[PDB]
């Protein structure tokens, strides 16, 4: 009886580094470029950050 | 005619200036539309690089 081999598995306590909050810092610096007031350039730099 | 000539020379001074008028403001416009190219080429270049 040298069980704990089974032991139904440790399919596991998975603390797993399946995260995502671990937030998803959309951080969209949105440089709206104007001349004159009319938009030249709208460079959205999504930083797409996974903390 | 001389009357219709000093006014002609009157006429082509101030027509110049309501010329000079349109044409500044064109001229600003020709300027600033050479950099706002540069800006739309930017939105060109910029936005077909995320269109990759």
């Amino acid at each position: 009886p040298n069980f704990s081999s089974l032991n139904l598995r440790e399919t596991n306590l998975d603390s797993l580094p399946l995260v995502d909050t671990h937030s998803k810092r959309t951080l969209l610096i949105k440089t709206v470029e104007t001349r004159d007031g009319q938009v030249i350039n709208e460079t959205s730099q999504h930083h797409d950050d996974l903390e | 005619l001389r009357r219709q000539v000093d006014q002609l020379t009157n006429d082509k001074a101030r027509v110049e200036v309501e010329r000079d008028n349109l044409a500044e403001d064109i001229m600003r416009l020709r300027e600033k539309l050479q950099e706002e190219m540069l800006q739309r080429e930017e939105a060109e270049n910029t936005l077909q690089s995320f269109r990759q």
